[PDB]
């Protein structure tokens, strides 16, 4: 139902829970890296520029 | 329409089927978002069956890549058009030019 | 790329511009001088630093 | 099963003999219906809307 | 011919003008180029990839 | 130990465009109020613009009226920019009617005491066959900023009117804003400054009206800025629902017959927490209920799992 | 029509002079407009009292040397800018630095006047070397709105009137349950000690309200 109550729950489960980001040809171990997720309005992934 | 163009855009729009190009030169009898009727000039008009050229327009419809392909009339009621004139724009064509 | 072009233009100097030659108490008031359009980003200046 | 059976008996749903296979709109995409076509076998009766 | 058509349009030959940051309202150092570029949206639209 | 500005000559030059000037400005406040006003002028200004539209014989944006040379998708996209101004009302449904081979302008609408069509030449569509004829119920609301069509279905709850084609809402009458502070010396003062705020309206806000309601917001925002009370919220809401939530849904959800649908409006029963507690006794004495009329209600309460007429010594709690 | 005014605002202050305030949820664009407009008033047009002119005892010019002090003349001018002055009923006061002997000349070593309040008597003005080393000068504090350099006087110390040592505003996204992009405005400010950051903003914002006394209803 996407009840608005759930959004506040999701932010709890998201906090200290890393996710893994991996881009096309995995060449060195830095091809997969773990980030802490920040919720975004939009359908694209936001990737820190230094990485 | 491209502000910065090359000149080819009219050739690509017309030669690609997407646009509706006048068969015979004449004057417009009726203009609908649906169809366009051309009352043929005498010179180009065949002797028998007389009559008018009637162009039925393609309206909102699915493409191979799920984009929409829709024709629109680019002339107004009772305007002179000659044979080989642009009668209706396809999608991503403006006024006879190719506007991607 | 974008980010380094940033710092370069910042920590770079030209021969003569706003703020030429003055002296400031510390970094804190060096920004104060710039943000208000009194000093140019790139002007030769003695400042107290620690 | 039992607990499903007991549940059907508490709330009285006539556990149907037919599955739900209907065509539904894919999650996230949203638009306006602009046309419906019906193709029917030769010799099967055209339903109402058809 | 471009510069000449810029004259008729009463626009600078540089192709560049000064701009102001809409947030802080202050000027942007250096002239920046502004102009019109025909641009396409290609059909790698996000809500198909996700 | 400070000064304060005010607005001298406001100089129109078109219905759409005018340079309003603000004379008593101190050193630098020019660019300070100047930028911080453009920000609140380009966004937060009130505006009315057409929200929904129903047209005679058309079912969706993507069709073709007979004898018109636009497509519904184009006529809608023409209305988005129809520039109206209304006064006491908040949502007003205008009506359009015209026949015959002829450009239907904005003037061809019908007037309401509050409707001012600030540009009556504005093309809406063209007819093209002698006795072709269109009619539509255009509905205009008034809000703030940009409410695009899509977000305008989550409130649903029966917006069913298939005819109503929703158009994207551009609720704002600012087109483009531009200040420039030229220096202006009142005869004696060291150096004060001017502020020419050149602006470009759609025609339906008179510059002074605007620039005032602009400064108003800045106040209410800065209102909380003055002191800073570290403020927070109570929070910790309630985690104890007594009854089953089903008793908090309206009686529509029961999917019942029309003669029985209005009848629970009558005898004062919206939520089913009241239909739940009204016996069969209560029901012959209610307007228009009988042998055929009440068998219907004991059957849609059975399927959802409730019964007619019981108690709950606590209805309904509690805020 | 009606607007959005913020809720939840936490001032977490580090030291009494410095403080960091977070304040959500602002309407779209309202973080930058309030942020930038308040930065300008905090920095540029903020009433303060700093040192403006210095006539020296021993030498007429700012490229000379005083016997007994290793800090150059241009050095002490900077120390003067870093003295925080606040006058009470008096609009202008001038102090005398009377101190001599082996050791640093702090700010508690200045004359204590009635309408004078030195916010840091610890502030180091200049050091004194061995033997005797004589120093007494007249240093004129002035009252003004802003930062006025020594260079702008045509007919001398840069005058740093305003209490603000540094200001920056950071605008970040804040969500309100079912609102997508709102602003969270983080103001960080450092002061010269003559007024605490919390109150500094109050009057800072009051100033901007006073200028709108012509349009609001």
């Amino acid at each position: 139902r996407e009840e608005a109550v759930v959004w506040d729950i999701l932010d709890e489960v998201i906090r200290e829970h890393p996710v893994l980001l991996n881009r096309a040809p995995t060449l060195h171990r830095l091809g997969i890296q773990a980030f802490e997720p920040v919720l975004i309005e939009g359908k694209a992934i936001q990737l820190h520029p230094l990485v | 329409k491209p502000l910065v163009g090359t000149g080819m855009e009219r050739a690509v729009a017309v030669d690609s089927g997407v646009t509706a190009v006048a068969k015979r030169g004449g004057v417009v009898q009726y203009v609908d978002a649906s169809r366009i009727v051309i009352k043929v000039n005498e010179d180009e008009m065949y002797p028998g069956e007389a009559g008018i050229d009637i162009y039925n327009l393609t309206k909102y419809t699915r493409s191979n890549q799920n984009t929409c392909i829709n024709q629109m009339p680019c002339v107004s009621l009772g305007e002179p058009v000659e044979r080989g004139d642009v009668l209706a724009d396809g999608p991503s064509t403006d006024l006879g030019e190719l506007a991607l | 790329q974008d980010v380094v072009l940033g710092l370069y233009y910042m920590t770079r100097d030209c021969v003569n511009a706003k703020g030429e030659g003055m002296v400031l108490t510390g970094p804190k008031e060096a920004e104060r001088l710039y943000r208000s359009g009194l000093a140019s980003l790139h002007a030769r200046v003695k400042v107290r630093i620690t | 099963t039992p607990e499903e059976k007991l549940l059907r008996a508490i709330f009285g749903e006539k556990a149907s003999d037919v599955k739900d296979s209907s065509l539904r709109v894919p999650n996230g995409v949203s638009g306006t219906v602009i046309d419906v076509q019906v193709f029917t076998r030769d010799g099967v009766e055209k339903d109402k809307r058809a | 011919e471009i510069k000449e058509l810029l004259k008729l349009g009463d626009l600078p030959t540089s192709g560049q003008i000064r701009l102001y940051d809409g947030r802080t309202g202050e000027q942007f150092e250096r002239p920046v180029t502004v102009g019109y570029m025909y641009m396409l949206k290609l059909n790698h639209l996000v809500d198909d990839k996700m | 130990e400070f000064l304060k500005p005010r607005l001298v000559d406001i100089e129109q030059v078109s219905s759409t465009h005018a340079k309003v000037t603000l004379e008593p400005l101190e050193r630098g406040f020019g660019h300070t109020l100047g930028n911080a006003l453009r920000r609140i002028l380009l966004s937060s200004m009130p505006g009315c613009a057409v929200t929904e539209v129903e047209i005679d014989g058309v079912l969706h944006e993507y069709s073709t009226k007979e004898g018109v040379q636009e497509d519904i998708l184009e006529i809608l996209l023409n209305l988005k920019g129809l520039a109206v101004r209304v006064q006491g009302k908040d949502e007003v449904i205008l009506t359009l009617n015209k026949s015959g081979i002829g450009p239907v302008t904005a003037a061809d609408i019908t007037h309401d005491g509050d409707v001012e069509i600030v540009k009556p030449q504005h093309v809406i569509c063209h007819l093209t066959d002698e006795n072709a004829s269109i009619s539509m119920r255009i509905k205009v609301q008034r809000g703030r900023g940009y409410v695009p069509a899509s977000t305008r279905i989550h409130s649903e709850e029966d917006e069913r009117p298939i005819g109503r084609l929703l158009v994207d809402a551009c609720y704002s009458p600012v087109e483009r804003i531009a200040y420039n502070v030229e220096a202006a010396r009142v005869e004696q003062r060291t150096d004060l400054d001017k502020l020419v705020i050149e602006m470009e309206t759609n025609g339906t806000i008179d510059p002074e009206e605007a620039i005032r309601r602009a400064a108003t917001i800045l106040a209410e925002q800065l209102e909380a800025f003055v002191d800073l009370r570290d403020v927070r919220q109570p929070e910790v809401k309630e985690e104890k629902p007594e009854f089953d939530p089903i008793l908090l849904r309206p009686v529509d959800d029961l999917e019942l017959t029309v003669r029985s649908a209005n009848c629970l409006k009558a005898e004062a029963i919206h939520y089913i927490g009241d239909l739940v507690q009204r016996t069969e006794v209560e029901l012959l004495k209610t307007p228009n209920l009988g042998k055929k009329s009440l068998t219907e209600i004991k059957d849609v309460l059975a399927s959802r799992g409730l019964s007619l007429g019981m108690r709950l010594e606590n209805w309904p709690p509690a805020s």
